[PDB]
């Protein structure tokens, strides 16, 4: 219909600097373009339309400026709260076509995770099974790593992992790894460790627990 | 026959609920002054022509004033759009009547080329021009208008309502001027298309002590 | 106070048909068209069409031309979208905007042969009384539910600074997720700390207090 590329895609800016994404459509939309932001777990908040006409409420540090066939959303003095995925939209003609959005992350300071493991709550155990949760928390760089160890042994079978997008305040990354088991499965072993290896250090951060005294 | 008898009360009701509807403040305008004209050219041709069917005198003064009035609006509405200012022809309220009065006597002093061709030959193009140049504007509008806000698409439908009233009176009285019962059909078609198209909907449907959707 | 209310959770069997709504209330309905954009999981936006409540003009996008059918309600000041013969690929988040200005809440429509089943909030408290911090991090894993999504707050929305919730990962045709929380060790066992959970798909709200531990562990 009307392809609208959008460089960049990925992009890491630090606090204070002026980041910038540039949008370029196929045709010629008469400044009939708009810029909005998608934040994980929220509905899109629009910032600019008519290529540059800021929406009411948007902070004055956002600037849209292009014309004819290429534009660009821009912010001077990037604020911490400015992490997410901005997309450019054209409504010059049908069908309204969206950009593909460039996602912007904020470079923070290296910070190791604060890990913690929890054994199965009696409550579930009674129900019929047992899930062990370990929380690798607030760490930057985003790249992190976990490996479950059991009775000295070690395996990665049936583990449910999930990481979060950049946190708001701490602008850090936290991960959750769960190894789902059965009352039985779980009852067959005593030692349970969660080792996380993150650039922060070379020595895996570790946490363990036994199924007996407990 | 005795079954179509219900087709007269239709040409004595829908054309009266309209005459009264016009005779409310907001419903008083040049457009609804000529549309209210085709009411007396449907009610009179139903309580004076349909019953007995001088009877062939008012049969012409009625159908020769219709496609004539249809020629009027098509031009009026045009002069309204081609106009440099707001949408609503300049035909003053009184000169609308003075102009309306002269549509009857000339309809009485009156042929398929005089009272049919001529009035439809131009009426279809004076309007064609309109329905067309009403499009260029329709969106020469600011796209943003309506999606960011903080003649339009509405008055674009008012020409839809007047665009079928002129588009039904053609397929009803053409096979005849080229079936005399089909022409009578456009007597219960105008106050019928005015429900699901123009404001009339509420204007007259709720006038009968709140019809149905009156927050029923 | 401006807003287009939306269902948030909608389950539908393959081949069926849902009819999402969007109750706008905070402006004059007929002064803005409202489009219906679809945004599948992962990412990407695809406009489904735009309808102008005031008039009636409904410009569909070819693709959804015969698939969806927009409609507005001048009175109720709510608008709808008829999605016929829903298929596995019709599952995604359907947004109701005000012409790309203000977006709606969103409706997590999901076409599936699956049967619904509410979560199972289980609380995760510290293992062996390890008083190893100025703070503490407890959490509550909501396991096995469907379909998506599930609101998960802490302390009835009360607590905020320091609470993470991870994206429901699927696992054996059933969603599972969890939310951890840090607070001052100087507080929790002392003052109450609950974890809330909500599954609209099932209209199921839930609270789970965090009793310290078995005193033994």
């Amino acid at each position: 219909d009307i392809k609208m590329t959008q460089s960049p895609s990925s992009m890491y800016a630090s606090l204070g600097e002026r980041v910038t994404i540039t949008c370029k459509a196929s045709q010629d939309i008469n400044s009939y373009l708009s810029w909005f932001q998608q934040k994980p777990g929220k509905s899109p908040k629009t910032l600019i339309y008519r290529a540059n006409r800021l929406v009411d409420g948007v902070p004055s540090r956002f600037i849209g400026t292009g014309s004819g066939q290429d534009y660009s959303l821009t912010i001077s003095s990037l604020d911490y709260a400015d992490m997410g995925i901005y997309y450019c939209l054209q409504y010059d003609e049908f069908p309204y076509t969206f950009g593909g959005g460039t996602k912007l992350e904020i470079k923070r300071a290296d910070a190791a995770p604060t890990v913690s493991i929890f054994p199965p709550s009696s409550e579930q155990l009674t129900s019929g099974g047992a899930s062990v949760v370990c929380f690798l928390n607030n760490f930057y760089p985003k790249d992190i790593n976990v490996k479950w160890k059991i009775d000295g042994s070690e395996r990665q079978n049936g583990v449910l992992n999930s990481w979060t997008d950049q946190d708001s305040k701490d602008s850090t990354y936290s991960m959750s790894s769960t190894l789902t088991l059965t009352k039985d499965e779980y009852e067959r072993h005593n030692s349970y460790t969660c080792e996380a290896t993150h650039k922060t250090s070379t020595s895996p951060i570790v946490k363990s627990f036994n199924r007996n005294e407990c | 026959g005795i079954v179509m008898s219900l087709i007269v009360l239709a040409i004595v009701f829908g054309n009266v609920l309209v005459i009264t509807a016009i005779a409310f403040e907001r419903l008083q305008t040049v457009t609804n002054y000529f549309i209210t004209s085709l009411a007396c050219a449907d009610l009179v041709m139903g309580l004076a022509v349909v019953p007995f069917g001088f009877w062939t005198s008012i049969d012409v003064l009625c159908v020769t004033a219709s496609i004539e009035t249809l020629c009027v609006i098509a031009v009026d509405r045009y002069f309204a759009i081609t106009s440099p200012f707001k949408y609503q022809s300049l035909l003053t309220k009184n000169k609308a009547r003075v102009i309306i009065l002269m549509v009857w006597i000339v309809s009485g002093l009156t042929s398929s080329i005089v009272s049919f061709y001529v009035p439809l030959v131009i009426m279809v193009f004076v309007y064609s021009r309109v329905f067309q140049e009403a499009k260029r504007q329709l969106q020469k509008i600011d796209k943003s208008e309506g999606r960011f806000h903080v003649f339009c698409l509405k008055e674009h439908k008012a020409l839809k309502t007047l665009g079928i009233i002129m588009g039904t009176f053609t397929l009803c009285w053409l096979p005849f001027f080229i079936l005399n019962w089909i022409g009578y059909v456009n007597s219960g078609f105008n106050p019928l298309i005015y429900c699901r198209s123009p404001d009339f909907r509420i204007a007259f449907q709720e006038l009968l002590c709140l019809r149905r959707s009156s927050l029923k | 106070e401006v807003q287009l209310q939306q269902s948030g959770a909608e389950l539908a069997r393959p081949g069926a048909s849902v009819k999402l709504s969007c109750k706008a209330s905070g402006y004059i309905f007929t002064d803005y068209y409202i489009n219906w954009v679809r945004q599948r999981t992962g990412q990407g936006f695809e406009w489904i069409g735009e309808i102008y409540p005031g008039s009636g003009n409904i410009d569909y996008n070819e693709r959804f031309k015969d698939k969806a059918t927009l409609t507005a309600d001048k009175s109720s000041s709510t608008a709808y979208m008829q999605l016929s013969s829903l298929t596995s690929e019709d599952s995604a988040v359907y947004f109701c905007v005000r012409g790309f200005g203000y977006w709606g809440q969103g409706t997590t429509l999901t076409v599936s042969s699956a049967k619904t089943t509410p979560p199972s909030v289980y609380p995760l408290a510290p293992g062996s009384a390890a008083q190893t911090n100025s703070a503490v991090t407890l959490g509550c894993l909501v396991k096995g539910y469907f379909p998506e999504p599930v609101t998960v707050t802490w302390n009835s929305g009360s607590l905020s600074s320091g609470v993470h919730t991870f994206p429901a990962v699927l696992q054996s045709d059933l969603y599972t997720l969890s939310s951890s929380v840090t607070v001052p060790s100087s507080t929790w066992p002392s003052e109450t700390v609950t974890c809330n959970v909500a599954h609209p798909a099932s209209s199921t709200k839930v609270d789970k207090k965090i009793v310290p531990r078995d005193c033994g562990c």
